[PDB]
RNA sequence: GGGCCUGACUGCGAGGCCUGCAAGCCGAGCAGGGGCGAAAGCCGGGCCUAGUGAACCGGUGGUCCCGUGUGGAAGGGCCAU
RNA sequence: GGAUGACCCCAGGCGGUAGGGGAGCGUUCCCGAUGCCGAUGAAGGCCGACCCGCGAGGGCGGCUGGAGGUAAGGGAAGUGC
RNA sequence: GUGGAGCCUGGGAGUGAGGGCGCGAGCGAUAACGUCCGCGUCCGAGCGCGGGAACAACCGAGACCGCCAGCUAAGGCCCCC
RNA sequence: CUGUUGGGAAGCAGCGCCAGAGAGGGUGAAAGCCCCGUAGGCGAAAGGUGGGGGGAUAGGUGAGGGUACCCGAGUACCCCGUGGUUCGUGGAGCCAUGGGGGAAUCUGGGCGGACCACCGCCUAAGGCUAAGUACUCCGGGUGACCGAUAGCGCACCAGUACCGUGAGGGAAAGGUGAAAAGAACCCCGGGAGGGGAGUGAAAUAGAGCCUGAAACCGUGGGCUUACAAGCAGUCACGGCCCCGAGGGGUUGUGGCGUGCCUAUUGAAGCAUGAGCCGGCGACUCACGGUCGUGGGCGAGCUUAAGCCGUUGAGGCGGAGGCGUAGGGAAACCGAGUCCGAACAGGGCGCAGCGGCCGCAAAGUCCGCGGCCGUGGACCCGAAACCGGGC
RNA sequence: GGGGGGAACCUGGGGAACUGAAACAUCUCAGUACCCAGAGGAGAGGAAAGAGAAAUCGACUCCCUGAGUAGCGGCGAGCGA
C-alpha cells in the first residue's frame, strides 16, 4: 500500500510494503512523552525538616517571651528550615503497551513513507569511515544536508563517518525508536535495517 | 503501601457478583425464647445492606 | 525544578504602587496600605458615578425650577404641563434652555401653561 | 509530522487543581476545607470508611457467620475451575486442560470442569469432571467426554 | 361460662407501614402435619399500643458440613437455645 | 442562520460566604535548539498620558544595564504572599 | 405549568455555634437585644443600592458594564434637602 | 585566512578546510579549524590489586559376604517457666531453652500442627565454606538538581566566631576590570574625605567597587495650605503649572463615604493579627484504592525481577496479576445455586448497530485528573512521655 | 597474638516511650530508637534430624511473584507468613 524507493547501483527501484494507513498523532504522541520521561534522572533533591543539620531543642519557651511561639530552628518557617514537599529522587518511568510502542513505531515510519521521506538503500557505495566519503555518497544520493536525516543501519564504517555531520542522526536497526524517527526531516535506512524494522512490526 | 483487607468485613459480608453487599440479619444470636417463629426464621436470611453503607464496606475489600 | 518568587512580586506591587500615586502619607508609599486605599477607591467611583447621574439630574432641576419661577409657576406645574403638551425635551437640554435660549424657555413654559 | 506537531488529543492531559493560592482562583485561604473542623486539620478524620463518631460502627454490629479457618491454616484439597461449552467454540480436534491454560480461559493449578453454557461441537475434550448438562450436550453433538484422574 | 384442644405450628412469603443505618411493625397466600366446627371457615399466642439489649466471647442439644500425608481424633462450621 | 467556532441576527440568564465546576495568565526547568534573537546591546532595573487583552497579563518606546535570552506547539513542577 | 423545573446513576463537597422579625404555643413574670419548638421571611451569604437622622435582618428593591437621558417604589415636596 | 563595525570578533561579509573529533570549557563579544579538550589511540622502573589464564601442591577413588564394634549426653525425651514463628493459650505442633527428671547407637532416633495407627521425609546434640546481597568516609561519571535567605551547618581561614561549667549549641560573610592599566603629580585638609590630572569602551566599574529594587533620609523645583471636622478617597466644577476642540500634575469649593485580615448570629468597631519594606514561607510524593477521562488491544489484556542492547535506542522476558461463573458456612453442584420434604415460594446469580468484514463493546493495559487508605500527609505551635549522656 | 580507630552497612547481648487503639490495661508503635560487645570490606546464613503432599523438591543468600493470600487479632485498632 507502500511505494517506497530503493536505492540500488541498477537505479532507482521501488519496494511496497504495508505501513499503517492511518496516522494517529495522539499515540505517537505518548510514545515520545514515555521515552522522554523514562530517560529522566530523577535526581532533585531537597532537605525535610529532619533531615536538615539543627538541633531538636525548642529556641525559647512557649509563652511569656513576647515572640511567636517556635519549636526547633529546622522547621521550614525558618530562613535555614527545611523545605516542605520538596522533591526527592524519583523514578519517571513507566511501561507503556508493547502493541502501543510497536504500533507507534510502525506510524512514525508510515508518516515519512507518506511524505516521500523514506530512501531504502542497498549499499554505501565506497563509504569506509571517512565523513568526506559519507559526504560524497550523500550527495549522489540527494542528501545535500538541506534537511536533517536518520541514517538507520548495521554497517559500523557507514554509522562513524556519518555520525559528525550536524545534520545527521545515526542508529543501529536495533535501536529504531519513533522519537528519533520524528526528531528529523528524512529516513534513511539499509534494506537490512529495513527487514529489522519489519520483523519487529510483525 | 497497598491497602490491608479489613478481615471484621470480610468475617461478616459477602460482595455479590453484580456488587451488592450481603450480610446476615441480627437479632437471634440470643434471647430468643419468646420469639415468634416468623422473627426467627426471618431472621436466618442474608438481607443487602443500604446503598450508603454498602459502599463503605466495599472500598475495604479492596481484592474481593 | 525550583521556581523562586523572583521578579514576580516586585511587579505586582509596583502596578499597584503607581495606581496609588497621589495618596497621603504610607498610602502611596506602602503597598499594603495602597491595596487597601485602592479598594475604598474602586468602589466610591463605581458607586459615584451612578450618584453622578442623579448629581446632575438634581442640579438641572433646580435651575429649571428658578427659571420657572420667573414666569409665575413652579417646576412640578412646568414638569406637568409638558407632559401634556407632549413636548419630551430632557431637563439636561431644559436647565441650558433656561440659560443659554431665555426666549425658547419663555416659549416652552407658555406651552406648558397652556397644555393645561 | 515533527516534533512541534505532537500534541496529546483534548483532555488528555488535564490541569490540576492548586488550592491555596489566591481569591480569585476559588480556593484560596481555606483552600476548600471549610471553616475549623477535625476535618481541616492536617492529617484530617479517623478513616471514613469504618469510623463513626464513637457509636458501634454498621460492620462491627452484624453477625460473622461461617468457617475462617485455623492454624495451620488452610487445608490444600484439589480445586475446580468451570469452563463452559461455548469457550470451547474456537478449538478443533482435542481439547485438554494445558490447551485452556494456553489460550486464557483455564488458571494454572486448577483442575478443568466443563459446563453447559452454550452448545457443543464434536471435539475430543478431556477434564476432570463434566456437569450433568454438559454431558448431555457433548455427547448429543458428536463430542468425546475423556474423564480424567 | 362451658366442651374439645396446643396454630404459644414447621418450611416459606406476594405486598406494604415506618425509616439516615441498623432495627421495629402488619401481612394475604402456597406446602407439610394438625385443632375446633355440620359447614362457611377460623387458628403462625394474648383487644391494641410498654414488659427490652446489636456485636464479640463462651455454654448446652442436634446436624454429620470441614478434619492440615491418610483413617480416625482434637477443634471448628451449620440449626436450635 | 452556516453547517459545525468562521461570524451574524433574535431572545433570555449573569448579587453572593462555605463549597462544586469551567477557562485562562505568569514563574522555574526539558523537547523544539549543532537552531533562532543578541554589543547596531541579552537578562534584570527605571519611566510611559501609547497599543492589545474582561482580567491575570502581553507589546512598544525612552533611559539604565553590560551577556545573555529563547518562538509557534508540547512536557514537568521547590510555581504566584 | 418547559422551569438554573423534576426523576435515575455516579464524582466533589461544605454545613451539622445561627440570628432578627411576623404569626402560633410552651417555659419566664400576659419580663429580657431572654429561652425552647412550629409556619413564614429576611440577614447570614445582599455590612451592595433608596427610605427609616445615624443603624445586619422595619419599608422599597434582588447591583453584568457604560451614559451630564426618561418613568417609578418606599419615603417625601418651608430651609438644611 | 582575509576584510569590516568595535576597546576587543569568535558577530557580519568573501573565499576555504577538518571530522571515528560538531561533548564541553576558555580566549576582550557569539569560534568544529586560536587554546584546553573531544573521537580514536598509547603508557609503568616502583607499590597495590589480580574473582581471569597457566602451574604446583593439599585432598579426592572398588564389590560382595559376614560381624553388630562406632555413628557427637546432663543431649534427645517428658514435665514446669518463657522466647521465636502468622500463631496474643488456642485443638498449639515446630524451632530455641532457664528449672526438675533423664535414654538409646540404625531393631537407634527427630519430623509431617494435640494424640494414636498407617504411610512417607529426614539423620540432632562438632567446625568451616567463595559467589549472587548491604553501605558510601573515599574517587569518577551524569542530572526536565540548587544557584549565595537557595544548595551541606560552612562556595569565603566553619564545626570557626560567639553562647554554655559541661554534654552540647552554632552563625554571618561570594562578584572592580578584558587587563591593575588599583589613579604619579598638584590643590584644601592633622587625618578621613574630596577637587583636578591621569587610566579605562565605561569610574554613580575607584576598591565602603557588576547589576543596584523597596522601605527609609536629604537637596532643588511645580501646585497647594494658618476659620479648619479627617478610614484621607471618590464624583463634579473652577484656579494655577506643564506637554502640545486633547492630556499630565496640583487641589479650592460642593456631593458621597464606618481601614485590611481573622473570628463571629453580628465588627469601623473600644474583639485577633500587622511599625514599614524586601526576600523565605503552607495541599506534595510513593504505593494501593475508587470514579472520571485520552488512547492501545479485546475473550482477552498485561507483564515483574531479570537478560541482551544502547550510552539520553530500545528490545526480550508470561513467572505472575486482572477478566472469561455463580451460588453455598461447607461438602458440593453449576447458568444456576442456597434454604426446603417440595418439582413450592423466595435470596443471590445468569442475556449490540449495520452493507462474512466493518464498527461499537466485556474486560484490561498505559497516560491524565478528582477524591479516598497508609505514611509527618496543608504549614507552624504545646504542656508532656521515654532512652542515652552532661 | 591482643588492646585502639573507622561515614554508613552487618551480626550478637540488652532494649524504651510518645503514638495508634479517637479514653485504656492485653494489643500497637517495635525488637524500632538507643546502650553494649564483636566483625569486615562486607556481615549474617549455609550443604537438611529441611520442606510438606507434589508418587515431589534438593545448602545458603538476594530480587520478583505467590499475597495483603493463609492465618493471627481486647477476632478491636491492627499484625501478617
Ligand atoms: N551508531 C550509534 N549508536 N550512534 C549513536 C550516536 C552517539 C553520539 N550521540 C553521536 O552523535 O555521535
Ligand atoms: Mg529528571
Ligand atoms: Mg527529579
Ligand atoms: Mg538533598
Ligand atoms: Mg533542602
Ligand atoms: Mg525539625
Ligand atoms: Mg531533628
Ligand atoms: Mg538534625
Ligand atoms: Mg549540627
Ligand atoms: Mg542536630
Ligand atoms: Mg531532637
Ligand atoms: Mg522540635
Ligand atoms: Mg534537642
Ligand atoms: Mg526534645
Ligand atoms: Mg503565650
Ligand atoms: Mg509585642
Ligand atoms: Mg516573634
Ligand atoms: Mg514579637
Ligand atoms: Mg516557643
Ligand atoms: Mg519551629
Ligand atoms: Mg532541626
Ligand atoms: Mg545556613
Ligand atoms: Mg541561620
Ligand atoms: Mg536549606
Ligand atoms: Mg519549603
Ligand atoms: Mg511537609
Ligand atoms: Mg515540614
Ligand atoms: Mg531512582
Ligand atoms: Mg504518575
Ligand atoms: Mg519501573
Ligand atoms: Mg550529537
Ligand atoms: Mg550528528
Ligand atoms: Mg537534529
Ligand atoms: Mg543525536
Ligand atoms: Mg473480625
Ligand atoms: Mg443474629
Ligand atoms: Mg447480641
Ligand atoms: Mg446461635
Ligand atoms: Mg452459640
Ligand atoms: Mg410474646
Ligand atoms: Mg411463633
Ligand atoms: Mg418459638
Ligand atoms: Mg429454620
Ligand atoms: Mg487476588
Ligand atoms: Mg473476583
Ligand atoms: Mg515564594
Ligand atoms: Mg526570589
Ligand atoms: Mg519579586
Ligand atoms: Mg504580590
Ligand atoms: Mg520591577
Ligand atoms: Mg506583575
Ligand atoms: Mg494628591
Ligand atoms: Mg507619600
Ligand atoms: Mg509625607
Ligand atoms: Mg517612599
Ligand atoms: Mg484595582
Ligand atoms: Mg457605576
Ligand atoms: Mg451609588
Ligand atoms: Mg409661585
Ligand atoms: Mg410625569
Ligand atoms: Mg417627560
Ligand atoms: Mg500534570
Ligand atoms: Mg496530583
Ligand atoms: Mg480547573
Ligand atoms: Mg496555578
Ligand atoms: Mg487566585
Ligand atoms: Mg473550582
Ligand atoms: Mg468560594
Ligand atoms: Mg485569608
Ligand atoms: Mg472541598
Ligand atoms: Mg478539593
Ligand atoms: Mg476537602
Ligand atoms: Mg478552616
Ligand atoms: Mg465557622
Ligand atoms: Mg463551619
Ligand atoms: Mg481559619
Ligand atoms: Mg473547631
Ligand atoms: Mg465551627
Ligand atoms: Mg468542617
Ligand atoms: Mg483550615
Ligand atoms: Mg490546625
Ligand atoms: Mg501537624
Ligand atoms: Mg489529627
Ligand atoms: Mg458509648
Ligand atoms: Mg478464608
Ligand atoms: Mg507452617
Ligand atoms: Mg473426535
Ligand atoms: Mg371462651
Ligand atoms: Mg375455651
Ligand atoms: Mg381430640
Ligand atoms: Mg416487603
Ligand atoms: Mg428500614
Ligand atoms: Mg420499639
Ligand atoms: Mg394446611
Ligand atoms: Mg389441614
Ligand atoms: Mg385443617
Ligand atoms: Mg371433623
Ligand atoms: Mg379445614
Ligand atoms: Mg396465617
Ligand atoms: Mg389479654
Ligand atoms: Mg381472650
Ligand atoms: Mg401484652
Ligand atoms: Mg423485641
Ligand atoms: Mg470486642
Ligand atoms: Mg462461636
Ligand atoms: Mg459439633
Ligand atoms: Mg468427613
Ligand atoms: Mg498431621
Ligand atoms: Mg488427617
Ligand atoms: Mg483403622
Ligand atoms: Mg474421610
Ligand atoms: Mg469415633
Ligand atoms: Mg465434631
Ligand atoms: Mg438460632
Ligand atoms: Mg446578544
Ligand atoms: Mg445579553
Ligand atoms: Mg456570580
Ligand atoms: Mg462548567
Ligand atoms: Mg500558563
Ligand atoms: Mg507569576
Ligand atoms: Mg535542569
Ligand atoms: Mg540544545
Ligand atoms: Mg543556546
Ligand atoms: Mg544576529
Ligand atoms: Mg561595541
Ligand atoms: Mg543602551
Ligand atoms: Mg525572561
Ligand atoms: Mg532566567
Ligand atoms: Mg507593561
Ligand atoms: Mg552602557
Ligand atoms: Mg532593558
Ligand atoms: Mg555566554
Ligand atoms: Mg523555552
Ligand atoms: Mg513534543
Ligand atoms: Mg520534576
Ligand atoms: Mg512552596
Ligand atoms: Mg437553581
Ligand atoms: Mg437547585
Ligand atoms: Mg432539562
Ligand atoms: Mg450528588
Ligand atoms: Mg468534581
Ligand atoms: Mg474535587
Ligand atoms: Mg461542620
Ligand atoms: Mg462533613
Ligand atoms: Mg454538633
Ligand atoms: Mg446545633
Ligand atoms: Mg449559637
Ligand atoms: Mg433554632
Ligand atoms: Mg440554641
Ligand atoms: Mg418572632
Ligand atoms: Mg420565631
Ligand atoms: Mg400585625
Ligand atoms: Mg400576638
Ligand atoms: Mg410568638
Ligand atoms: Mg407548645
Ligand atoms: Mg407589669
Ligand atoms: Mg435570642
Ligand atoms: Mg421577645
Ligand atoms: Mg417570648
Ligand atoms: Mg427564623
Ligand atoms: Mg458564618
Ligand atoms: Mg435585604
Ligand atoms: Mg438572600
Ligand atoms: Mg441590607
Ligand atoms: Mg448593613
Ligand atoms: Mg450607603
Ligand atoms: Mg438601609
Ligand atoms: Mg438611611
Ligand atoms: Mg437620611
Ligand atoms: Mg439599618
Ligand atoms: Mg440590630
Ligand atoms: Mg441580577
Ligand atoms: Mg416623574
Ligand atoms: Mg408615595
Ligand atoms: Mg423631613
Ligand atoms: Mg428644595
Ligand atoms: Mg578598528
Ligand atoms: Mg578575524
Ligand atoms: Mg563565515
Ligand atoms: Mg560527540
Ligand atoms: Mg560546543
Ligand atoms: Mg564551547
Ligand atoms: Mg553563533
Ligand atoms: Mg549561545
Ligand atoms: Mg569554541
Ligand atoms: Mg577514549
Ligand atoms: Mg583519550
Ligand atoms: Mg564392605
Ligand atoms: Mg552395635
Ligand atoms: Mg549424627
Ligand atoms: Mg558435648
Ligand atoms: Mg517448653
Ligand atoms: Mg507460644
Ligand atoms: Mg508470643
Ligand atoms: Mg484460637
Ligand atoms: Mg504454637
Ligand atoms: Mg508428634
Ligand atoms: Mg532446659
Ligand atoms: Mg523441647
Ligand atoms: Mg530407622
Ligand atoms: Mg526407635
Ligand atoms: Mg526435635
Ligand atoms: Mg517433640
Ligand atoms: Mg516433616
Ligand atoms: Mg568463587
Ligand atoms: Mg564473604
Ligand atoms: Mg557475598
Ligand atoms: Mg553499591
Ligand atoms: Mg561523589
Ligand atoms: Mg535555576
Ligand atoms: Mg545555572
Ligand atoms: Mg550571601
Ligand atoms: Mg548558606
Ligand atoms: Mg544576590
Ligand atoms: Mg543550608
Ligand atoms: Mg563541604
Ligand atoms: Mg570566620
Ligand atoms: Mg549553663
Ligand atoms: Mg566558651
Ligand atoms: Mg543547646
Ligand atoms: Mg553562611
Ligand atoms: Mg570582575
Ligand atoms: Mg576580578
Ligand atoms: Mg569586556
Ligand atoms: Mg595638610
Ligand atoms: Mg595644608
Ligand atoms: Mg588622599
Ligand atoms: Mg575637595
Ligand atoms: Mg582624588
Ligand atoms: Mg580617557
Ligand atoms: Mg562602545
Ligand atoms: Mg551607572
Ligand atoms: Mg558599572
Ligand atoms: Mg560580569
Ligand atoms: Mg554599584
Ligand atoms: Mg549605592
Ligand atoms: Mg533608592
Ligand atoms: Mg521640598
Ligand atoms: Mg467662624
Ligand atoms: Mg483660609
Ligand atoms: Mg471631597
Ligand atoms: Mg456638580
Ligand atoms: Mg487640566
Ligand atoms: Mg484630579
Ligand atoms: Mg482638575
Ligand atoms: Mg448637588
Ligand atoms: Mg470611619
Ligand atoms: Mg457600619
Ligand atoms: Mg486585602
Ligand atoms: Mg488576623
Ligand atoms: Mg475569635
Ligand atoms: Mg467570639
Ligand atoms: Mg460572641
Ligand atoms: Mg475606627
Ligand atoms: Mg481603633
Ligand atoms: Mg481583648
Ligand atoms: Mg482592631
Ligand atoms: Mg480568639
Ligand atoms: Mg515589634
Ligand atoms: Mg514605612
Ligand atoms: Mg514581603
Ligand atoms: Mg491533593
Ligand atoms: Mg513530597
Ligand atoms: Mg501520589
Ligand atoms: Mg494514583
Ligand atoms: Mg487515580
Ligand atoms: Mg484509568
Ligand atoms: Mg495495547
Ligand atoms: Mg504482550
Ligand atoms: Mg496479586
Ligand atoms: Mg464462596
Ligand atoms: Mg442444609
Ligand atoms: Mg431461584
Ligand atoms: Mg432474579
Ligand atoms: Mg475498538
Ligand atoms: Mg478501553
Ligand atoms: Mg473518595
Ligand atoms: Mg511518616
Ligand atoms: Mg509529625
Ligand atoms: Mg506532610
Ligand atoms: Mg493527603
Ligand atoms: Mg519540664
Ligand atoms: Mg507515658
Ligand atoms: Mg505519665
Ligand atoms: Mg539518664
Ligand atoms: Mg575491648
Ligand atoms: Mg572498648
Ligand atoms: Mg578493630
Ligand atoms: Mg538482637
Ligand atoms: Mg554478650
Ligand atoms: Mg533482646
Ligand atoms: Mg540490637
Ligand atoms: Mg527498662
Ligand atoms: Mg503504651
Ligand atoms: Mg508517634
Ligand atoms: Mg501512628
Ligand atoms: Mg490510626
Ligand atoms: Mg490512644
Ligand atoms: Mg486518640
Ligand atoms: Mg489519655
Ligand atoms: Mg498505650
Ligand atoms: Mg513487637
Ligand atoms: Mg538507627
Ligand atoms: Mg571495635
Ligand atoms: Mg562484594
Ligand atoms: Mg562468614
Ligand atoms: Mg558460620
Ligand atoms: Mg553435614
Ligand atoms: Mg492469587
Ligand atoms: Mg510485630
Amino acid at each position: 500500500v507502500y511505494q517506497i524507493p530503493v536505492l540500488s547501483p541498477s537505479g532507482r527501484r521501488e519496494l511496497a510494503a504495508d505501513l499503517p494507513a492511518e496516522i494517529n498523532p495522539h499515540l505517537l504522541w505518548e510514545v515520545v512523552r514515555w521515552q522522554l520521561a523514562k530517560r529522566r534522572r530523577g535526581t532533585a533533591s531537597t532537605k525535610t525538616r529532619g533531615e536538615v543539620a539543627y538541633s531538636g531543642r525548642k529556641i525559647w519557651p512557649q509563652k511569656h517571651t513576647g515572640r511567636a511561639r517556635h519549636g526547633d530552628i529546622g522547621a521550614p518557617i525558618f530562613v535555614g528550615g527545611g523545605v516542605v514537599f520538596g522533591p526527592k529522587p524519583r523514578d519517571y518511568s513507566y511501561t507503556l503497551p508493547k502493541k502501543v510502542r510497536k504500533k507507534g513505531l510502525a506510524m512514525a515510519v508510515a508518516d515519512r513513507a507518506r511524505e516521500g521521506k523514506l530512501l531504502l538503500v542497498e549499499a554505501f557505495a565506497g563509504v569506509n569511515g571517512k565523513t568526506k566519503e559519507f559526504l560524497a555518497w550523500a550527495k549522489e544520493a540527494g542528501l545535500d544536508g538541506s534537511e536533517s536525516v536518520l541514517l538507520v543501519t548495521g554497517n559500523e564504517l557507514v554509522r562513524r563517518a556519518a555520525r559528525n555531520l550536524p545534520w545527521v542522526v545515526t542508529l543501529a536497526p536495533e535501536g529504531l525508536n519513533v522519537y528519533d524517527i520524528v526528531r528529523t526531516e528524512r529516513l534513511v535506512m539499509d534494506l537490512d535495517a529495513w527487514e529489522v524494522f519489519q520483523n519487529r512490526i510483525g | 503501601p497497598k491497602m490491608k483487607t479489613h478481615k471484621g468485613a470480610k468475617k461478616r459480608v459477602k460482595i455479590t457478583a453484580s456488587g451488592k453487599v450481603v450480610a446476615m440479619k441480627t437479632g437471634k444470636r440470643h434471647l430468643n425464647w419468646q420469639k415468634s417463629g416468623k422473627e426467627i426464621r426471618q431472621k436466618g436470611r442474608k438481607f443487602v445492606l443500604a446503598k450508603p453503607e454498602a459502599e463503605r464496606i466495599k472500598l475495604l475489600l479492596p481484592y474481593e | 525544578p525550583r521556581a523562586k518568587t523572583g521578579v514576580v512580586r516586585r511587579r505586582k506591587h509596583k502596578k499597584i504602587l503607581k495606581l496609588a500615586k497621589g495618596y497621603w502619607g504610607l498610602r502611596s508609599k506602602s503597598f499594603r496600605k495602597a491595596r487597601e486605599t485602592l479598594f475604598a477607591a474602586g468602589n466610591y467611583a463605581y458607586a459615584h458615578r451612578k450618584r453622578r447621574k442623579r448629581d446632575f439630574r438634581r442640579l438641572w432641576i433646580v435651575r429649571i425650577n428658578a427659571a420657572c419661577r420667573q414666569h409665575g409657576l413652579n417646576y412640578s406645574t412646568f414638569i406637568h404641563g409638558l407632559k401634556k403638551a407632549g413636548i419630551e425635551v430632557d431637563r439636561k437640554n431644559l436647565a441650558d434652555l433656561a440659560v443659554r435660549e431665555p426666549q425658547v424657555f419663555a416659549e416652552l413654559v407658555e406651552r406648558a401653561k397652556a397644555a393645561q | 509530522m515533527k516534533l512541534s506537531d505532537l500534541r496529546p488529543n483534548p483532555g488528555a492531559n488535564k490541569r490540576r487543581k492548586r488550592v491555596g493560592r489566591g481569591p480569585g482562583s476559588g480556593h484560596g485561604k481555606t483552600a476548600t476545607r471549610g471553616h475549623k473542623g477535625q476535618k481541616s486539620r492536617s492529617g484530617g478524620l479517623k478513616d471514613p470508611r469504618r469510623f463513626e463518631g464513637g457509636r458501634s460502627t454498621t460492620l462491627m454490629r452484624l453477625p460473622k457467620r461461617g468457617m475462617q479457618g485455623q492454624v495451620p491454616g488452610e487445608i490444600k484439597r484439589p480445586r475446580y475451575q468451570g469452563v463452559n461449552l461455548k469457550d470451547l467454540a474456537r478449538f478443533e480436534g482435542e481439547v485438554t486442560p494445558e490447551l485452556l491454560v494456553r489460550a486464557g480461559l483455564l488458571k494454572k493449578g486448577y483442575r478443568l470442569k466443563i459446563l453447559g453454557e452454550g452448545e457443543a461441537k464434536p471435539l475430543k475434550v478431556v477434564a476432570h469432571a463434566f456437569s450433568k448438562s454438559a454431558l448431555e450436550k457433548l455427547k448429543a453433538a458428536g463430542g468425546e467426554p475423556v474423564l480424567l484422574e
